[PDB]
């Protein structure tokens, strides 16, 4: 993908999370644990169900037209009949081949661009009070147990507080 | 415990999906949807719909008023379903410009006739034939009327019938070709007929065309088969010498969204918008696959069999 | 005074416009355009394209020469504009095939005329009749001369006129087709006429009709109207013993931009690349909704009424 | 937007800024200001202006073509006529439909793309002086006036003068 | 030595392209490929198509057998170059509905030709002509055949045709128009003819037409052409008292991949897929400037005389 | 481009690199060199070979059809079948106008991708060892010869054996 998050710094995706498509792997203190995050969850499932029928009509009800099989042999205008159908299909059938060629690169451009801004969303918060391990994964310098990995996933943590203490266990 | 890890990432699935994109032919995601209609229960709906299944009749033939085919006098449809199977069974007959004659009539959804009051002056009506049987006796053409002689003589024929109506009147009519000159007489005095149908704006002249057919129930004559439409306000006017097969009647145009398909598919009670010659089909997708001929709100035809969108990421297991 | 905040950001708008996107139905941003034209002044430009008001006829009655359609001789046009209210004021007609004869000349672009000594030997030229009055006076179609009897015989007329021209020319001609044999016999001496114009290369002949039709400015007898094209280098050959409605010359071929239109849309004084019969649009827009009948530099008919590109970013106040 | 700048970290936009699309807006000892940025405010609008008949023709000029009404029903032929417009009415009506809403989501992005370059060619520049705040603003860690901001927006900011002073005020 | 520098970039070329995407109507890349192709080698690869050139001949006059066409009989093409050069030289005729006729011989792609016992009784076949002069001697149509009087009398001909064979067959046969009555009678006794060639199905009556034609070898009649298909189980009857000229067989009909193009490129030893009137042309790119008309597998035609697709990156010197 | 590497912070290509698209020219105690990197030179070649037709068929074989060239005027008829061409023509002009437009947009955006990921897999392993320059090349901050430059190139780098040196050399 375009930005290289999904299936790219990230090795993998997780199986079980059956409760979102983003969200949270903490290892601490106390455990771990696994938490969905529904706002990019969210971002997504908004954005690839109305792309479906942005761009396609009503389905276009149609009536009588013109006849497209024939049981005898007429020549010139009958030629007509079926080079106008003929000229139509292919036209349509390469609508719909570029149309779905298209869409899908764009799904999956959105999505990489959805994890990758949920990795720069918590990077921002986290400050300097962890790193990038390049994995997907930040190590954090400090004790956080259940409320501080929660404050972080809610986006409301402090960084001020571990400020000092993560910059110690850090550099000493 | 003076330090944590904190991991993010997404979801997966075993058994995920192959589509395409623009840089890929092929790559995995973790829900995928189909495009492309490609199959059909089988069966015709008979709504939303006015279905009317022509049985053992083309719409022609009901039309003209085959015998076999009275139970649909009067009879309307949005679509009419033509079934392979289906005969003719009265005098032989063709239809310069058949192909339109079917289209105007599917189109205009109704075989509603209205009788009208001609006077054939010096002649015999209800004519009948060997070719045309109901049950023992001989018979023709419901909505037509062939004029024979009467006495030694067939005088001209002269006759008008205005449009004081605010619908157009399609008229049929025809031309009987004989076989034999015995029969061009045996019939009709004159040596060689003529047939003029006017209005004010257009006509046809047709001159018959004396000589032998190939043989059908018994017959090598032929009837041609010829329509006028005639405006509001407009007038029509009937002139022969011999061989005119004269109307009885019009039947009343209509605009609307009614049509005409070739199909062998059984009618059902059930409801879809999309029907195909093949049965109807579901018209959630946008595409389809089952058929170029349609009616309704239906999918558009394209030539893939498949076409898979991504409803989901990428997928790593 | 030890530190500086500096802010990076982006303009915005209070009232900002709606569009769509591959990703929203809808979406705010700064500025909008509309890619679709949807209105009309009503009137008709008269420039670039040179226009030419029917009025009160129709190209084919401008063509043939119905006495009150005379000032359009030699007249010439980018754009024909026919008008609903064009009435015919001259003896009863029809064409076959008259929408194409209507569209070769509209695509000519030119009526302009040239008489020819065509030699009718033994006949009386420019008959006149009572359906097509010059004033209190009889006449008849300018461009056709109706060839009657003289003395008490019409004889087989056979004429020839080679075209040693480098454009082709358009022959129009036609044939009478009488109601009564009295009118037949009184006019043409023959009992049944007949009219075979040839080329090289091709030939049509025709055979009147007698018979009665609605009547029309005191007439129920019919012409039938037809044409002929001789290339470069070919020749045309007239022979007919009655009935023939003959030509006095022939209409100049042209190759070019040229068409015609319906439209009761007035004409003036103005620039406009593009026309509607709903009257001119300007075509800076590459979309239109006004009408799928155009002429000139034009959008493209679509369906929509209204689409909004977007000229700048995401708006957030 | 794919990057996830505009209407992203960015909270807001600035409703003054009759003078550019991007800029700076700074707060110091002297007090504060606001200023255009014209080298990504060209870029948009090179890029948006060169994009609208990129794709489509110097406005197609058509003469005597098909008539599209009648008067009188007639079958065969004008159902053929009939169904040779209708046909591609839909075709057109469909290319338009797509042609937008392909401009519209690359217009959205390539300006999405343009804030978040600006972005990073700034925090590129103040190096290891300053910090990315986590809502557009960074914050400078030294005594910066009206001609110390001014060299950043002209970028020829010098990082190596303040470098010292500007860990101190961070670290001590 | 206490440190290093590392750094990441890109390649780049001295001369690269300029393409246009939806963002820059010019930018510079390090490769590019032209996806119209403009060009034609000139010639027309006899393969894998097989072509057959027409030379002096048009498909019609190789179907009816004008003499100088005989080398073409039975003859069979998936492609027939019809040549501007090409001249007929038999008896002068016409085809109502040439480009029908014409079409739907080029798609059955044979000549393949089977005579039938026609018993044509009481009348002389192989009536020859001035204007089609096998040598020094009189000839005609190799596929038809003449019908003149025999004693004093041209009787009523009546025959018929089965097809017990389970593809079509196409007859083709035509009438005679004479220039004088001298003609009329000296050949065919009657007064005035009359053709009527039938199916089950179908009919056509055709009525000669008398008069005078511009002058062709030597000749001022004209033969008109005409044809009847026969479905297998249908039957043929032909029924004329005069004027009919007649076929001595049927074509074989077939389905397939054939038809016919207009070209004056000369026919090689190569192999080329696509074929354009310009001469054949490489399918690797998928569009083309050459010609709209193409036969084969074949780019797509555009208007466009250049398109390039960036095969690489941008490209900064 | 739209992450604005290419031709973006990196000034320009280097008309040398006659083994790859992609790579690093390195300078330290023992001189300098020139190495391609094939993962992601492979990366863009696979995505924009796989581009072509991917969404245009493989080549439509067209037979008999209507003509297409007159000798003769006819009106209606000829009208109808030279309308039903130019209108087809006019709709393959625009769909491979469009076409190119959008792969050239995305083709260019491909690469721009890869040369922006390569440097943040690369960012990514040196960690905290160097610094981004701003001009796409890091300042490694120690003793870094043939096989430590080598090591990274192959993405085996280990970051812990150089960290306090390089810490060192950086802050003291």
């Amino acid at each position: 993908g375009l930005f290289g998050a999904i299936a790219g710094f990230i090795e993998n995706g997780w199986e079980g999370m059956v409760d979102g498509w983003y969200g949270f792997r903490h290892q601490n203190s106390e455990g771990t644990g696994q938490a969905a995050d529904l706002k990019s969850t969210q971002a997504a499932i908004d954005q690839i169900n109305g792309k479906l029928n942005r761009v396609i009509e009503k389905t276009n009800e149609k009536f009588h037209q013109i006849e497209k099989e024939f049981s005898e042999v007429e020549g010139r205008i009958q030629d007509l009949e079926r080079y106008v159908e003929d000229t139509k299909v292919d036209l349509w059938s390469y609508n719909a081949e570029l149309l779905v060629a298209l869409e899908n690169q764009n799904t999956i451009d959105l999505t990489d661009s959805e994890m990758n801004k949920l990795f720069e969303k918590t990077r921002r918060q986290l400050r300097e009070n962890a790193e990038d391990m390049g994995n997907g994964c930040f190590k954090i310098y400090h004790k956080c147990d259940n409320a501080c990995i929660e404050s972080i996933r809610n986006g409301t943590y402090d960084h001020n507080i571990y400020r000092d203490e993560a910059v110690n266990n850090r550099f000493q | 415990n003076n330090a944590a890890t904190l991991c993010l990432g997404h979801h997966a699935v075993p058994n995920g999906t192959m589509v395409k994109t623009i840089t890929d032919d092929q790559i995995e995601v973790t829900n995928a949807t189909e495009l492309v209609q490609n199959s059909s229960t089988g069966k015709i709906c008979n709504n939303p719909h006015k279905i009317l299944d022509g049985r053992d009749c083309t719409l022609i033939d009901a039309l003209l008023g085959d015998p076999h085919c009275d139970v649909f006098q009067n009879e309307t449809w949005d679509l009419f379903v033509e079934r392979s199977n289906a005969f003719s069974n009265c005098y032989p007959y063709d239809v310069p410009d058949y192909a339109s004659l079917r289209s105007i009539v599917a189109s205009s959804g109704t075989l509603e006739f209205i009788t009208e009051g001609f006077t054939w002056a010096g002649v015999t009506q209800n004519g009948g034939s060997g070719a045309c049987k109901r049950g023992p006796a001989n018979s023709f053409f419901s909505r037509l009327n062939w004029l024979t002689k009467s006495g030694n003589t067939y005088p001209v024929l002269n006759v008008t019938m205005p449009n004081n109506n605010n619908f157009d009147k399609l008229y049929i009519w025809g031309v009987h070709h004989p076989s034999t000159n015995q029969e061009q007489t045996s019939l009709y005095i004159q040596a060689s007929g003529r047939v003029t149908v006017s209005t004010r704006r257009s006509q046809q002249t047709i001159i018959p065309n004396i000589g032998s057919r190939p043989l059908v129930r018994g017959q090598s004559g032929r009837i041609s088969v010829y329509w006028t439409i005639v405006k509001p306000g407009d007038i029509l006017v009937i002139n022969s010498n011999g061989n005119l097969i004269a109307p009885r009647g019009y039947f009343k145009m209509h605009i609307g969204k009614s049509s005409i398909m070739r199909s062998d598919a059984p009618i059902d009670t059930c409801i879809s918008e999309c029907i195909t010659p093949n049965g109807s089909i579901p018209n959630e997708k946008p595409f389809q696959n089952v058929n170029k001929i349609t009616y309704g709100a239906c999918p558009k035809y394209v030539k893939q069999n498949t076409l898979k969108l991504a409803t989901g990421m990428r997928n790593v297991p």
